[PDB]
Formats: structure tokens, sequence, C-alpha cells
């Protein structure tokens, strides 16, 4: 598996917020309006986003060469100060 | 001062304060000895310092203790070679010991503000033995409006899980005890593992009280995080490969003979919570290196 | 008899002979029962007979004991049975019963015949509890001019592997004892893991002592060989999914403390029970063709 992305998508975060995480938009996309009164007692859910761990990433293909996920904490290193990680 | 003093210093100061680690007990005997001194020359200052260490590792056999005589070792010298009288550096040496000891006794609070956003609302949680760490983070995480429940183990042979049980129940919060064989039978419920560290070793396991590698491995086959807290000053150099590859004189205190800890592989392991930020297993080697100055 | 004579009887004959299974000793008390019996009729017997095996299996929760009366009930009634006379009838029942009971106690040999050529020369065992068939393999295997170690654990909360180890002085053999929670540090050193069972499941897995799961994942986890010995009357009508689906009669007896505990049947080699050694696989239907 191959992931190609530059730079300026690498964030100093961890997964551990969630909630707000995903992305949820308005049911109508999955089932119409036009149903009748089945829209009463049915819930909907549309997520947008998804979370992948990192033993499924094998590669990084980026603007300067190829690194294995375990380089990318190095590189946070080198890119932002610890300081300002919360703004 | 001779070794006697040093042993009955040690022992008094772990004695009057139940709440201290073996570690900073003997970096203050450490400093205390420095204080007492009456030496012209540095080497053999540094001779004494590596015979009183070596002194002190012989009453008590735990890990931190070796490797916290190392670092204030090598970490109260950055510069102390300029002048050629004894008194200045003797007095710049101590200036920086008191510095370390200030800045050691931090790293509880920043432990616990990193890891205390990690535990969910309304979630179960499984630990293994008694660390006082551990109860700090649950009692910054109740202090932020939460609720959990606990689940512990007896951890034989010295039913040190019945003490943590205790203090918890202080606080108001549901927690169970179970036996020490029904850990997989009780993995089902579970949500997240927390447990404490002994010693943090250079391929990024770690060395714990017997019984962590089965509930690792248990947790592992029912894809469980598996979390660790663990402090700076318990970095040790050792790379163990299996079981039988660890020192004897941390096994037996001082199969029968019921050894005291065990090692856990960094391919079981999640995500590493120490005083210099959040680490997984990969950045320890480079730590460690940048670490050891 | 009545309900007291009933307990009483059972608990004397496990009280006389404490080399003796509650199976047996149910199947003794059944048969006493039915030697005991008045009235002209079938349904009443039947009636009778399932209210004895109902007061049995509550005064005693073991999973054992159910099976095996219900494998009585169903094999006694096998034959004939039309006639005209109870009488005939009785003593036909009787006799089946008797050829049962001389059955059932010819498994442990063939067991210990059939299992004890899987033992290497210089081999280091790792086993859990105390089991009476393992202790019969064992000495049938010394018996054979062949050495090996064993390793037992401590088996909270009653230490009965003490006992076990005690036992096993007797027999020269070196042993050792070790920590309930260190069986993951010791499995390095083991080479294979011969377990007891307390009943038989129908996808194939098992129901044992708390503590079993444990050791049967760190097992798979460094690919050494599971073996298990059981018996045929030990074969049950269930099928779990989970650790909640045991019924709640055998989990606790007569803070948690469950007693038992199920193991899943891809974690486990071969079972070699008194109809030969099977698969995991062949039990799912060797169970359908018992059960007649």
């Amino acid at each position: 598996l191959i992931v190609c992305a530059p730079m300026f998508k690498l964030s100093p975060q961890f997964p551990n917020e969630e909630d707000s995480f995903h992305k949820f938009v308005a049911p109508e996309e999955v089932l119409p309006f036009t149903e009748g009164d089945i829209l009463e007692k049915v819930s909907v859910h549309c997520p947008v986003f998804d979370y992948v761990p990192p033993e499924l990433i094998t590669l990084f293909i980026s603007n300067i060469g190829g690194n294995a996920p375990s380089y990318i904490y190095r590189l946070m290193s080198e890119l932002y100060h610890p300081d300002d990680h919360v703004l | 001062m001779d070794d006697k003093e040093l042993i009955e210093y040690f022992k008094s100061q772990m004695k009057e304060d139940p709440d201290m680690a073996s570690a900073v007990a003997a970096i203050r005997t450490l400093l205390e000895f420095l204080k007492r001194d009456k030496g012209e020359t540095i080497q053999g200052l540094r001779a004494n310092l590596t015979s009183a260490i070596e002194t002190l590792c012989g009453v008590d056999s735990s890990v931190a203790v070796s490797s916290g005589g190392e670092l204030f070792l090598r970490f109260i010298s950055l510069a102390s070679l300029e002048y050629s009288d004894y008194s200045k550096c003797k007095k710049i040496m101590i200036e920086r010991g008191e510095l370390f000891l200030r800045r050691i006794s931090l790293s509880r609070n920043k432990i616990a503000d990193l890891c205390h956003t990690f535990i969910k609302d309304g979630a179960t949680i499984l630990t293994h033995a008694y660390s006082r760490v551990v109860l700090r983070v649950l009692e910054a995480a109740v202090a932020a409006k939460k609720r959990f429940s606990v689940y512990v183990t007896e951890s034989q042979p010295d039913l040190s899980g019945k003490k943590m049980a205790k203090a918890l129940c202080h606080l108001n919060v549901p927690v169970t005890v179970v036996l020490d064989a029904a850990v997989g039978y009780i993995m089902e419920k579970a949500d997240l593992v927390i447990v404490g560290a002994e010693g943090v070793v250079e391929n990024g396991g770690i060395i714990n009280k017997i019984g962590t590698n089965q509930m690792a491995v248990c947790a592992k086959a029912q894809n469980k995080p598996f979390y660790v807290v663990a402090e700076s000053f318990k970095f040790v150099r050792l790379f163990p490969l299996n079981q039988q590859d660890v020192p004897d004189k941390f096994k037996y205190k001082a199969k029968e003979e019921h050894p005291w800890v065990d090692y856990t592989a960094p391919s079981l392991i999640t995500l590493l919570f120490t005083d210099l930020g959040v680490l997984t297993p990969s950045a320890v080697s480079d730590e460690l290196i940048k670490l050891y100055l």
C-alpha cells in the first residue's frame, strides 16, 4: 500500500479526542425526505471521514523521497516547536 | 563518611516518608555523601562516588537505582574542569546536583496532565499491581467530572492489589478485585489497559512485576490498547531477547524461586507516556541515546 | 425411596471411595432407585426417574451428572419393551443398566493405552490442576521405560496442584510447582500441554477449571501442541459462543469468583476419548451418532 501526500498535511496531534474526529452531514443523502411517517422512529447516521491505524501502511511518497512510517516522528521534531503544539 | 552512615541515612530517608521511590532516596544519599567529602583530586572523588553507588546497589536490588546513579554521575559534571581550585568546582557540582534534584520532582504532574485526556466517559479500565503514578492519573481524571469503573488483580504473593483497591475506595470509585487466574475471562468486558513500569529497555520493551506478559498477550489476542506510564530516570541500557536474557540479579530478590520481574516485548505495546512527551516504541531508541549524554 | 434416602445414598457412595467420580455415583443411585420402584405403568416410571435426576442435579452442580443421567435414560430403553408383562420389561431394563455400568468402568485404561505413545524421550510437560486420568496416563508412560519432567500450577484458590505434586512424588518423577501468574514465563521451556476436561460441547470446545483459557492462548502464541483427555459420558449438548453464554448454574458454585471457563475448538490439536483419537471436527457428528 502506498500513500501520496505532500508535507503540509502533517499535524502534531494524537488520536485521543475522537467525537469531532469524524464529520456528520444531513441524512438527506442516504434516505430521501419523501419516505413519509417512516422518518419518525428511524435514526440515520452519515459519517464522512475514517481512521486508519499505522500497521496497514507500507510507504510514504513525499516531495523529498520515500520513508517508512516510523520516520514521520523525526520529521515532526524538525518542523514544529514543542511549545506551540497547543495553540 | 563510612558505609554504615550511608546505609543508616538511606534507611532513615526511606522510612521517614512512605510516598517516595527508591531512586529519590538514593540520589539524596549520594548528594549528602558529596557534601561530606574532603579530597583534593577529581578522580579520587569519582572513585569514591563509584564505590558508594556500588555499595548502595547491594542493599536494594531494583532496576531504577543503578540507572539513577549513573545518570547522576554523568550529569553532575558538564563543566567542572575550568579553574585550578577544588572549592569552586565542588560548589558548582553541588549546585548542579541541587538543580537536578529540583527537576526530578515535577514528572508525575506532567505525566498525569498528558495522560488524563485518553480516558473516555463511562469506560472500564483494567490494571495490575500497585503503582502511585496510576493513582495520580486516576485522581486527575476524576477531578475533571468523568465516570468509569476499575478492575484490579490481587497480584500474588504479597496481595499488593488490595492496597490499591483500598486507596481507590476512598475516592468513591466503583472498584472490583478479581483473581490472578481470571485475567483472560475478564478481558472481554475491558476497554483499555494501563500499567506501571520498573524500567525501559533499548528496544522499547519494559520490565515489570511478574504476570504482565500473559496479560499483554491476552489483550493482544482481542485487540485492546496497552498503555505504559514511566519516568525519565528509569531508562536502562539493556537489549534482552527472551525471558532468560534478564540478568539474574534482578530476577530473584535478595521456578520455585518465584522470579519477581518479567519482560514485555515492544510489539505488544501501543503508546508510552513519559515526562519527555508521548513516544511510540520506535522513538525510545533515539531518546535513550540522546538522554545518556 | 424418597428424596432424603436418595441424597443419603448419594453422599454415602461419594464418601466411601475418594477414587470415584460423581457420574458413577449418580448412575449407581439411579440404578438403586430403579430396583426399588413400585407400580404398573411406564409413564409413572419415567416421571419418577426424571424427578430423581432433577433432585440429584439440584444437590451437586457439575456438568457430567446431567449428561450421565440423560444417557442412562436413553440407553436403558433401547430394546423391544413391548411384550405384555411389567416384570419382564423391568428385568430387561435392569440387565441393560447393569451392562451399561459394566461398560463405563473400562475407559481409563483404553485412554491411557492410546495416549501414552505420544510422549517423547526427555521432554518437559506442562499441566494444570488435578485429574486422575492424566495421572493414569503418566503412570502408563513411566511403566514403558521413559524419562520426562513435569511442571504444575498451584491452582488457586484450593491449592490442588500441591496435592497433584504429592501424588506424583511416589512415582519418582522430577516435578516443579510454579505460581498461577508465571505461565507465560514458563511456557518457553515446555514442549507440550496436557489437561483434563469437565465437559465436551457441540462445536468442539471444552469446559474446564478457571485458568485454562490463558494457558491455551499462551501456548498458541508460541506454536505448542495442546492435548485433551475426556470421556464418553461427558459429552453435553450446548453451543456457547463467548464466555457470557455459559449457563449460570455452572459458573458460580453452590468480587467475582467463577469456577469454570470454556475453550474454543480452534486452540486444540487432538482429543483422546474412549471412542478413539478424534480431530475437533469429528465430535460434531460423533455426538449426534451417540445420542440415538
